[PDB]
Formats: C-alpha cells, structure tokens, sequence
RNA sequence: AUUUUUGGUAAGCAGAACUGGCGAUGCGGGAUGAACCGGAAGCCGGGUUACGGUGCCAAACUGCGCGCUAACCUAGAUCCCACAAAGGGUGUUGGUCGAUUAAGACAGC
RNA sequence: GGCUUGUGGCAGCCAAGCGUUCAUAGCGACGUUGCUUUUUGAUCCUUCGAUGUCGGCUCUUCCUAUCAUUGUGAAGCAGAA
RNA sequence: CGCAUGCGCCCGCCGUCCGCUUGCCGACCCGCAGUAGGGGCCUUUGGCCCCCAAGGGCACGUGUCGUUGGCUAAGUCAUCG
C-alpha cells in the first residue's frame, strides 16, 4: 500500500572507513578493501557523522515503497555488515571429506589458489577447482581430511566452497547410501 | 540527498494548468497524490502533486492556518522577493518580458546586442592576441 | 558575416502538406491538411484563420519567363488539437505535394 | 501420412548450391587466429597437384594392432616452388568488418606476375605498373612509399603480403600466367608485420618457411568437374525398379 | 467546482387512498450524477424495500447536500455492498478528501480498479465522517502526522502547455529530488 | 503524433536510452511528413521486458522462414541499426512509393561515425527511458541483444566510441577555456558600453 | 439473428412460434466476412453526428486523472468471433469472521 | 476438406482402498473436469459439362502425446536391473 | 590497386546555355554520464550557490536577393596558397 517511509540504520565501527557515492559502497579496513555496487536498488543511502562523538551510521530508506521494494533495505544492510565483517575479521569456511572406501586425495596447487581431487569413489578422472579472487584454500593439519577456505568476501568464499562441493557429486547411485563428497561443515571468521 | 520535501509551509510553483507560474504554500497533505494549497490571492484548495514544482523556500506555519497568519508568515519569510531574486524565479519573469516586448523595443534591443557583441569580439580578440 | 545570397526579408511562415482530409478508407482531396511551423494548438490556429497561402513549385516549361508556378489557397479552420489546419486551394493540391512546403503569409491582416 | 520407413536423407544441405565455383583458385575463407607473442610468419602457400603414389612405414602407436607393424598408405605429391613476394596489403577494423586501406607494390614485377593482369598479354602493350615503378626513382617517390608504409603500420589491424607463384618453373604446366594470392602474416606487432613484409619484397619464400614435416594442414581447391549430372550420381538416391 | 457524483435527499410517499389518508413519508440519501438518476434510484429502493412503486407513488422533495467546509480535509468511511462474479459481499472503506463527493468518486474508482465492479453493481449502505483517532485503515492513518514529510518520488516532466511542446530537445531532462 | 513541423535540412538523433517502439513511431511519422533523420548510437537503444523476453521474441522471429526457399525471406538482421530500420519499416507503408521515399529519407548507424561526431545531436523526450520506464522495471540494451543473437561488432563499437569520447572531452575542455576567456573579455568590455547594458539588463536571464 | 422451443452427446445438424434482416442493398464500423453495430442512397458545397476510434501503419491526445498486473508459458489487449474447464499458488492487492498481546503477542538465545 | 466428438485415443481432480504397517514410492474404486482429430460415427456446406478411386515402392519435410541417445529429480533406488 | 585509346580522352580557370534534386530563404550550434542525482566556489568533518528542458545561445539580423562614388584602425565571414 506504498508505506510513506521505510528506514533502517546500522552503526559502523570506528576501525572501518566507508564511502558512499551513487549507491557505490566502498569499505576499507585492516584486512584490505571491499567494493559493492548497489545501483540496482532504488533506495536512498546516507552516511550520518556524529560531530560531538565522531561515530558513523549508515541509513538506508525507501519512500512510498511496496513490501517487495522494502524487503531490500535489510538485504542491503546485511550485505554492508558482511562487508565490514570481511574487512575486519575475515571469513573462514571449513569443509570435510566424506568417503566410505576410497580416501579422497586432495592436492593444493601453488599459491593455495587451486585444488585437485583425484580418488573420489575410486575415479581415474582428476577434478580441478580454482579459488575465486581473494580466497585461499589450505589443507588443515589439526583436523583429518579438512579444507580451510579463507577470504575477505563472504560471497566469494562461499561460492568457492560450493564449487568444491558440487565438483564431487555422486551419479548413477543412491546418494542416500553413497554419501561420498566434500561438504561445508563450519562457517566463521578467520580471527 | 533529497534537497526538497513536501511539508507544511513548503512553497511550491504551479507548473501546469491555468494557474501556471503561481506560488502556493502547502498547508496540508490529503494523500500521496494531492495536497492542500493556499495563497493570499486564492481559496485554499486541493491540487495534485504532478502540477507542483517544489522550491527551496519554506515558511514556519501550522497546518491549515488562517489567511492572516499565512500572509504574515509569507511576508516575514519574504517569499516573493526571494523567489523573484532567485535565478529560477527570474526565469519566468524574463520569459514574460521577452514575450511582452514590442517591435520598436525589439529593434532597440537588437541594436544594443549587436553593439555589445562587436565590442566583446574586439575585446576577446585583443585578449587572445595578448 | 554570413555572406548569403537570397531573400532579404521573410514575411511568411512555412507549412508542411500532410495530406488530405480523410477517413480510414475514404479521401477528400478538396481539403488539404497543413502543419504550420511554430503552431502547436488549435487556440494558436485562431491567428492564422483566413490567412493566405501559396504553394510554389517548378515546372519543366517556362511560363512568363519563369519555371515557377503558384497555386493560391487559404486556411479555413483548425484540424484536431495539435495545431494542424484545414486549407482550401483554388485547385486540389496534387498528391506529389505531400511533404512539401507552402508559404503562409501574414495577410489579410486583422491588426 | 508418415513415411513407411526411416532412413537418413541423401546428401548434405551444407554444400548448397551445387553450382560451379566462382573461382578456379582455392580461396582462404578464414585465416588462423593471430597471436602477437610469436615471430612474424606466413599462414598459407600455393602448390600444384602432381600425382599420387603409395608408401610403406612402421607404425608407432601403442595399443593399436598396427604397433611396430608395417602399413601401406596412399600419398599425394604437391609441387611447391618458392613464392615471390611482390606487395603488402593492410586492413582496418571497422563496424562493417575489415576494410582494405592501401596496397604497396614492389618496384620490380616479373612478366609471369604481370601476365595475371591481362587477358591477352601478347597482343597488349604491356603497360601494367610502368608508371608505378617510377615511384622508386624520384626522391619524392620513395618518400611517398615510406609514408604509405608508415600509414599502414599506424592504422592497419591485420597485414597480408601479396605473393605469386613461379609457374614457368613447372614446364609440365603449359601456363605462363602466375597465380597471385594474399597470405596473412601472423605474429608480432603491426609495425613488425609491415617490416617483415617489406623486407621480403622481390624475394622468395620457400614452403618450409610456412610448413614442416608431420604438420597437419588444410587443402583448399576446386573439385574435379563432371558437368550435367542426374540425381542418382549427383546426390546418391537409389535406383527405381527395372520396370 | 464540479462534482461527478452529487448527494441528494429524496423524499417521497405512496399515493393517498381511502384506507391511508396520510401514508408514511420515506426519505433517502442517495448518490447519482443527476437528480433524475437520484429519483430513479430512490424509486427502485422504495419498490424493493417498501412495496411502493413509482406508478402508485408520489415524489415530495429532492434537495442537494453540499459539504459544509470544502476547504478542509476530512476522513470519510463508507459501508457498501457490492456484487462480484459469484455473489454479494459487504465492504467498509476509508478515504481522505475535502468533500464526501470526492470520497465517493474515489470509492467508485477503487471498486472498479480492484474488484472490477461496475457502478450499477454497488449499493451504498452508510457514509460517515470519521475522526482521525477512529480511523481503521492504515492507508488513511499514515497521513495522520503532525509533521508529515516526504519527497516527490515520481513527477512527470512536461511543458506548462502544449504551446511549448517540441519533438526534439538539445539536452536530456535534468531531474533531481 | 501530428509531427514536429520544423523546417530543417536534416535532424541527427542520439538514440541512447530511447524506447525502441516509441522512437520508431515518432521517427516514422517524421519520415512520412518528409523530414530527413539520421539516428546514431543505435546499439544504446533500450527495450522493455528484459533481455530474456527480448531474446525469446527474437528467436521466435528467427523461426520464421519460407519452408521451400529460406532465401526468399523473412530476412533476420542482427545489427542494432538494421533492427531499428526494420522496426521503423514495420510502421510505414513501405510497399507504396510514399513509404519507400519515407524509408529512403532515413539513415541508421551504430556508434557515431563521421561527420556526425561533430554535429549537434538531439533527443526525443517522448521516447526517453528516464521518462517512459519506471526505475526497477526490466529492460535490455539493443546492442546486448544483437550481440547475443549474433552481432560480432560490439567490441569494435565500444573501442571507437571510447576514442571518440576522449577526443570530445579534449574539445570540451578547449571550449570551456574559450568560454572563460569570453567571460573575462565581457567583464573587460562592461565599462565601455553603459546604455546598451542598461537596455539589455531587463532581458538577461 | 435476439427471445420462446422439439429430436439429437453435439454439429456451420434437423424441425417449429413472433418479429426483424440477407435474398433483391449499396454506404461507415467489426483488419478480413450475406446476416453483427450504425445507417439505408438522386448530382454537389458547407456544418454536425451514429457505431467505432484518437503510438505509427491511419484522420483524431504518446491529453488530464486513480488503482491493478510484471507473465524466466508467445503476459494482455473489445458483442457475433473465431474456445478453455475442474482443481491449485506462502505472487500480489483489497475485504469478512475469529484468536494472542505493555499484569509484555510469535522465532532464537 | 469444414462443424461436432457420441465412439476411439490421450490427460487431470477428490481419496475408499492396494501396496509386510503407509491414501498419494508406484496405483486409483465410487464419482467428476478436460484435451485431440492418426478411429469410427453424425451431417450434406464445396465438387456429378469428372479434383484419377486400395496398398506397396521412392523422396522430402513437419509434429510430440520421447522408443533409443545427451543432462537431470524421485523410488518399496545396497549393486545390477 | 594497375592500365586507361593521337581528328580522342582527362584536369584547372573564364563567359554562356541546358537538365536532375529527397521539396533553400539565418536552410547557424560536437561534452560525458545520471535521473533514489550532477556541477561550481569556499575547503570544518563543513557551508553557500546552480539545475527544475535549445523555453538557450550565436549571428549587420537593419540595404529593391539588397542605388552611385571614396576612405577603411580593429573585429568577423568568405575565397586562394
Ligand atoms: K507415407
Ligand atoms: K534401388
Ligand atoms: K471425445
Ligand atoms: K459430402
Ligand atoms: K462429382
Ligand atoms: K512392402
Ligand atoms: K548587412
Ligand atoms: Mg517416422
Ligand atoms: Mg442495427
Ligand atoms: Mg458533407
Ligand atoms: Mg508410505
Ligand atoms: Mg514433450
């Protein structure tokens, strides 16, 4: 029914710099740089500075927006929160190898930017996966048959994990019985 | 962002219809499409927002004020003089004057413009040569 | 500044010949539809109501030491709302004049 | 009603129309993709079918029944005398495709090449390129040629050399009219391509400068003509009953 | 000031007879584009609800009702019953307008737009002026703000009149809120 | 749409961010009325409904072909300029001499080729996306659709347009410097002519 | 052909009642059409309409207004008319009747 | 060939039951809504100063309500089938 | 891109004549991007100003397509190198 004003605000930690211009959000922190293009959202983004204190707030609002349009405000705020988390703490995904008979042989290429899977269900084919930008994959030493993906972009890290998982799908078998694969087991922050 | 909002006391310009060129004050809001407007030389009435162009002028008034109160607020804010002095307001006045010019006045203006253009061209050529 | 060679004074406006008064399936060439440059409303047509018009064109042969030919006409009434006018000429305009320019003069004058 | 039984259609619709080719010499329709990180090299060549023979060789193919066994294979002989380079052509990239910008010819052209520009060479006065050659004699002329080459370097996107065969060397052919063709130069920058083309003016390029042993190549040409033909032989349709 | 819909008070009765020398007088508040149509609807309702036909009836009075203060905004509540493609239903709606005539026009337009109900398929049961605190619909309650403030999100660009309209423009329109 | 009614030798239109159908209708009326139109930057034309819908529509169009002789038409052009030309022909009686002349009075180009790179280019408000399409609704670029359906010159157009825009930026900077010099010269000349400035004052914006 | 109406699953089937129409009749509209809508006609000028329309084709607004729809099935687009049903949707938009709630409503801690 | 679709053929909805227990893995009684014109009927609009009347052979193209082949979801899918 | 005809052909200037024209009459005008923004000044993190259509700007624009003679700084337009 076109609610007049739907607004939501988020606090910004003092250790992160943020710039907004034409719905282009630039985030800077100790771990590096992140960028997002929110041009596809018909929302108004504003950065409020507290002169007396010096703190930062990001306010996103929609005017005369329907429910569908208003649903994007929280999405944008969560995306900005994820950017801040990635630039301050970073993102770490953990994957575990699951197999019944054939151990999965994983080889990490140079730079921790590519992975080779060789013995999935005793298959002679070699599966190649390349990590996305800013995401590095390593083989854990404290946990058996575990892969650690570290990055600054939650979306890129999760997409790399999804690529690894989907590259090892079982076919022509009852997947309920043949549970072999590589699956995401934990999501968290590097620090 | 959003330098202008529709508000109680906001001065708008009628940009369409028989009342084009007139300043009105938004004294109330009926709904998302129309608002209640007033002014010294009309009867308070509803108008669609599509026929209004918001200005940068705003007066301090309560909703649906009396005619005398509205006039006093407008005079205190000096809405007329500010609008006339602003480039946006001066545009309509200049268009009206240009339309109102007559044949002899247009000839005199043409002579003045030709002389000014000649002098400006001489000055610019000398400036370039310097 | 320009150095042009042509008419030194213009005392007329231009009018594009749109066609004839017509329905979807019928045509009446006795009346012509003319769009006058700068006229955008039937209210503005009131000034030009009754003004003389000339359709100038060239012929292969010479008449009175000239290839020019002229068919005179005048504005009768407005057509539609967008400024188009209905016009009547001494003879029906040829269909080949469609898209061509006629001269709308300032006479007969009412001011 | 549907056809009673199914079989694949006779012939291919991808070679339509089955008309006489508009040319006698094979035309290169697409040149190899150019990689600028390689030395300048010609992409094509012209040869002449001589005949066929057969060879025997020992096959090295592990897993095959022919491994370490003799095999007899038919081969074709193509005579490929060195091609003489006589010019350079440059093209500019445009929204409408490649547009020829300018052509620069060498000072000296052989009679075999000049024969390609006449229908009756003997009856003519043989005036081809006579005024063009004089551009290499007047100082302004070589300057103009160098300026044309510089413009080609500046604006061209793909470079092709003009090369003609030394047909009279093969007396078995009764032809003195050489075959001329454009051969693309792949590798290097545009300036490198232009310099490589210019350095080969009035010079021979052997076949081994383009192709080498064990290389896979493509052969373009006009098939043997057979004239008017019925459907049975032209398309492979089956014969109707005797009666 | 022209309203498409006008409010009429229509007063009528049955023709006096020997049995009833002074028959009961009935009054109705009706909405119609004209007094003729108002009287027609009055007679329809009288026939349907009181067994009094126009032929054996008498028309005593008909008067227009105008808004007391068309200069001020009011909240209007309308109770109506309408016919859909599969039955009849009751419906209460709220509007904001300077006049109940404008409110009724809005009601007719909204019924047509949202339910594909034609004018003749709508019967108005009740109309009232609702105070701000008693309004039930968010559409009207969201404008009950002492400090109402919002920008003009959607504005159509056009010249003051077609006199200044031109097919071609040297530059694209410059728009900013 | 009666027609523009202007008297000009030709009109150059920058079709960037113009709705295809509305621009085509307006230009068809102009051509029928007898105007000469040159459309540039056809690859920047906007189509409502989105890339998916427009691509399915173009595939449906590509399905059409004379079964016994596909060379007999319909002819499916891929370039944005040809698409605009065919769309305009769809709104013109092109099978008559009048329609043929109206079509012949039309030129369509991709990008801004010469000499139109140095000629003033106009826009049609009635077909502008900013005025006709609500922000958020789906639309696609005609160039993108053409590239998807088999146009292989988008990159060349992009490169040439970038070069042209750089040159135009240089020219604009030069013009801005010239304008500043002209303003300073006007300031210098202000004192010379008093009465003329007095006469011009009530008319200056 | 509207309405009434018989046989037949039904039919652009077959048969009856009243009136009108086509046949014998052009003309404007329904793209196109014997029956539909309008309307019936000597040869012309001017004015205005009927049905139907006013983005182009194509004469008349991209006219002034309010809502709904987003169709990744060829979204949809005007009596006859050139078809679509029962069942469904946590797509979205209004209404009706109920239940909990600042002695603090629902989900996670 | 045209209207229709009873008949023929091909689908859907509800859920009493079947399926070691469990309506819906796989089916669907009693009922009920549709689609199609490769069945056969019904009709008689076109053709009787004539449209060559079965089937086969040859040849092309088109449809999907998909037999096989490519990629997938589900199972009363351990594997195989 | 080559070559282009010995009462021939081609190019440039001057006088005259004819024919075609997509319709001369000031037939003047190159920024990009965006429209939930853009730009300038001042630079406090900041403040002020502009937009809100070429609805503008330019142009002896002034003389029978424009009378007779002479001078002519600067400016501008045209033609030729
Ligand atoms: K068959
Ligand atoms: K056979
Ligand atoms: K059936
Ligand atoms: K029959
Ligand atoms: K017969
Ligand atoms: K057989
Ligand atoms: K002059
Ligand atoms: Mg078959
Ligand atoms: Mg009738
Ligand atoms: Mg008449
Ligand atoms: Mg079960
Ligand atoms: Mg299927």
């Amino acid at each position: 029914m076109k609610t007049i004003l739907s607004s939501e605000t988020m606090d910004i930690p003092d250790g992160v710099n943020i710039k907004v211009k034409a719905k282009q959000i630039e985030v800077e922190g100790p771990r590096g740089k992140l960028t997002r293009n929110f041009k596809h959202l018909n929302l108004d983004f504003q950065l409020i500075k507290d002169e007396e204190t010096g703190k930062k707030k990001l306010k996103i609002d929609a005017w005369f927006g329907s429910r569908k349009t208003t649903a994007a405000i929280r999405t944008a705020l969560s995306h900005v929160e994820n950017l801040i988390t990635g630039v301050t703490k970073g993102y770490r995904y953990k994957m575990r190898f699951v197999y019944a008979h054939f151990p999965i042989n994983a080889s990490i290429s140079g730079g921790n930017k590519a992975i080779e899977i060789r013995n999935f269900l005793g298959e002679k084919r070699v599966r190649k996966v390349d990590m996305l930008e800013g995401v590095t994959v390593v083989r854990s030493e404290k946990v058996k048959d575990e892969l650690v993906l570290d990055g600054n972009d939650i979306e890129l890290v999760s997409r790399s994990a999804a690529l690894i998982n989907q590259k090892c799908h079982v076919k022509n078998k009852d997947i309920r019985k043949f549970l072999d694969g590589i699956y995401v087991s934990e999501k968290g922050r590097i620090v | 962002p959003f330098k202008r909002f529709v508000e109680i006391g906001r001065v708008a310009l009628v940009n369409y219809g028989k009342d084009y060129g007139k300043l009105v004050v938004i004294v109330d809001v009926i709904d998302q499409n129309r608002a209640l407007i007033d002014a010294p030389d009309m009867v308070r009435s509803q108008i669609n927002f599509k026929r209004l162009s918001l200005t940068d002028i705003k007066i301090d008034i309560k909703r649906i004020p009396k005619k005398k109160t509205l006039v006093a607020a407008m005079e205190a804010a000096d809405v007329k003089n500010k609008w006339e002095s602003s480039s946006w307001g001066r545009k309509l006045i200049v268009q009206k004057r240009r339309a109102s010019l007559n044949d002899f006045d247009r000839f005199k203006l043409m002579l003045a413009k030709i002389k000014r253009a000649g002098v400006v061209r001489q000055e610019l050529a000398k400036l370039k040569k310097e | 500044v320009k150095g042009r060679q042509g008419e030194r004074v213009r005392l007329y406006v231009r009018g594009t010949v749109l066609g004839y008064k017509r329905s979807k399936s019928n045509q009446y060439p006795s009346t012509s539809l003319i769009q006058i440059e700068g006229v955008n409303t039937k209210e503005e047509v009131d000034w030009y109501l009754g003004k003389r018009m000339a359709y100038i064109y060239k012929a292969k042969t010479k008449k009175n030491n000239s290839h020019y030919r002229c068919i005179w006409g005048k504005v009768c009434r407005p057509h539609g709302n967008s400024g188009v006018v209905r016009a009547k000429f001494k003879s029906n305009l040829p269909p080949k004049s469609m898209g061509s320019k006629v001269r709308v003069f300032m006479y007969p004058s009412n001011i | 009603s549907h056809r009673k039984f199914e079989h694949p259609r006779h012939g291919s619709l991808g070679f339509l129309p089955r008309k006489r080719a508009a040319r006698h010499r094979g035309k290169v329709k697409a040149f190899p993709k150019d990689d600028p990180s390689k030395p300048c090299k010609l992409t094509a060549f012209l040869g002449y079918k001589a005949g066929m023979t057969h060879i025997v060789r020992d096959v090295e193919k592990p897993g095959s029944k022919l491994h370490k066994k003799e095999t007899c294979e038919a081969v074709t002989i193509i005579e490929t005398p060195p091609m003489v380079i006589v010019g350079v052509v440059g093209y500019v990239k445009t929204p409408r495709g490649l547009r020829c910008l300018n052509t620069v010819w060498a000072q000296h052209l052989s009679e075999e090449l000049k024969r390609r520009f006449y229908k009756n060479w003997c009856k003519s006065k043989k005036k081809a390129f006579l005024k063009y050659s004089k551009k290499y004699e007047t100082d302004e002329g070589k300057k103009d040629i160098q300026t044309q080459l510089e413009k080609l370097k500046k604006y061209a996107c793909v470079i092709r050399v003009l090369a003609h065969t030394q047909i009279r060397k093969m007396k078995g052919l009764k032809q003195k009219k050489a075959h001329l063709m454009e051969i693309q130069v792949n590798g290097g920058t545009i300036a490198q391509k232009v310099d490589f083309a210019y350095g080969f003016f009035e010079k021979q390029v052997p076949v081994d400068a383009v192709f080498q042993k064990d290389e896979m190549i493509d052969i373009i040409g006009v098939t043997k003509g057979k004239g008017y033909e019925g459907v049975v032989t032209r398309w492979g349709v089956t014969r109707l009953p005797r009666k | 000031v022209t309203y498409k819909f006008h409010q009429y008070q229509v007063v009528g009765r049955a023709l006096p007879t020997e049995n009833d020398e002074h028959p009961k007088i009935y009054r109705m508040k009706l909405w119609a584009t004209n007094e003729v149509r108002a009287k027609s609807k009055f007679w329809y309702y009288l026939r349907k609800l009181k067994k009094v036909k126009k032929s054996n009836g008498q028309m005593l009075a008909i008067n227009e009702i105008f808004e007391k203060n068309p200069t001020k905004i009011k909240n209007y509540g309308i109770w109506l019953r309408y016919q859909s493609r599969t039955g009849y239903h009751n419906m209460y709606k709220e509007y904001r307008d300077t006049t109940l005539n404008g409110a009724v026009e809005q009601m007719y337009t909204e019924m047509a737009s949202r339910h594909r109900v034609r004018h003749h398929c709508i019967q108005i049961i009740k109309t009232a002026t609702i105070p701000a605190k008693l309004c039930k619909r968010e559409s009207t309650k969201q404008f009950h703000d002492s400090k109402i403030k919002f920008p003009l999100v959607f504005k159509k660009v056009r010249p003051p009149s077609r006199k200044l309209k031109t097919t071609y423009k040297a530059t694209r329109p410059n728009l900013f809120m | 749409v009666s027609g523009s009614g202007i008297s000009a030798r030709r009109i150059v239109v920058d079709a960037r961010h113009h709705m295809l159908g509305r621009l085509s209708s307006i230009l068809a009326k102009e051509l029928l009325n007898g105007q000469k139109v040159v459309v540039v930057r056809c690859e920047e034309i906007c189509l409502s409904g989105g890339l998916v819908r427009q691509k399915m529509k173009y595939l449906r169009f590509l399905r059409k072909r004379m079964n016994t002789k596909p060379s007999h038409g319909p002819i499916h052009f891929r370039a944005p300029s040809k698409i605009l030309w065919r769309t305009i022909r769809g709104m013109i009686p092109h099978k008559t001499k009048r329609g043929a002349a109206a079509l012949a009075r039309l030129k369509v180009y991709e990008g801004v080729p010469p000499p139109y790179d140095k000629i003033k280019r106009m826009v049609i408000p009635d077909a502008l996306k900013v005025l006709r399409l609500q922000a958020g609704h789906k639309y696609c670029l005609l160039g993108k659709l053409s590239s998807e359906v088999g146009w292989n010159h988008y990159d060349t157009i992009k490169e040439l347009e970038n070069k042209r825009k750089e040159r135009a930026q240089v020219a604009y900077e030069r013009r801005k410097q010239l304008a500043k010099l002209r303003v300073k010269a006007e300031k210098a000349a202000e004192e010379k002519l008093g009465p003329q400035l007095a006469i011009i004052a009530p008319i200056k914006y």
